């Protein structure tokens, strides 16, 4: 009996070498059957950008509710992003945030520098909501320092 | 339906073969792991 998960989730996918949907997946199982066979932050190609996103929800202004919103960004040391990936991934897929209805998705961005993983969000005029799931996922992170916030 | 970090990290070493119905194209064979099973 596998262990369905709330929503189902999509991952994307921007190759270097434009954003295309590679696999939608909508249990624990199936989380763990694609994440074990793709690449961790740490060994993706400089520019990459690989995203998991609420199924029915795209990462492109095809979507405006989540597109123009606001986004959470973290900032790691080039291959240092994988755990954060991981956990970022995992509360999500786990309903963990309790402003949850707000996130739509998250992406972390390969660069020659820093790995940087942002979380999409919706309302981002909330600011009691957007306070929340900042606050959760440094606790989720235990990050020492730098959580932005961007609203458009 | 909830899950707690450890609760979802039990399933992880469980399920290593990618699904069936998952197409490798060749457009994003850079994204799959070194070693896929």
């Amino acid at each position: 009996q596998p262990h369905p998960l709330e929503h189902s989730w999509t991952f994307w996918f921007d190759n270097p070498s434009s954003i295309r949907p590679i696999y939608t997946f909508s249990t624990v199982e199936e989380f763990w059957s694609v994440y074990n066979n793709i690449h961790h932050p740490s060994k993706l190609a400089m520019r990459a950008d690989l995203y998991c996103f609420k199924h029915k929800i795209e990462p492109k202004w095809e979507d405006p509710v989540c597109a123009n919103g606001g986004k959470w960004t973290v900032n790691f040391p080039r291959g240092k992003s994988d755990n954060g990936w991981l956990y970022t991934l995992l509360a999500m897929i786990g309903e963990q945030f309790d402003c949850g209805d707000e996130i739509c998705g998250a992406v972390v961005n390969v660069r020659s520098g820093q790995d940087k993983i942002s979380i999409w969000t919706k309302n981002a005029s909330n600011e009691a909501a957007q306070a929340s799931i900042g606050k959760q996922w440094k606790e989720f992170l235990d990050y020492n320092e730098s959580i932005g916030f961007i609203f458009h | 339906k909830k899950y707690s970090r450890d609760f979802l990290l039990k399933f992880a070493e469980q399920f290593l073969d990618l699904p069936h119905n998952f197409e490798v194209t060749s457009d994003i064979e850079s994204l799959m792991s070194t070693h896929t099973n």
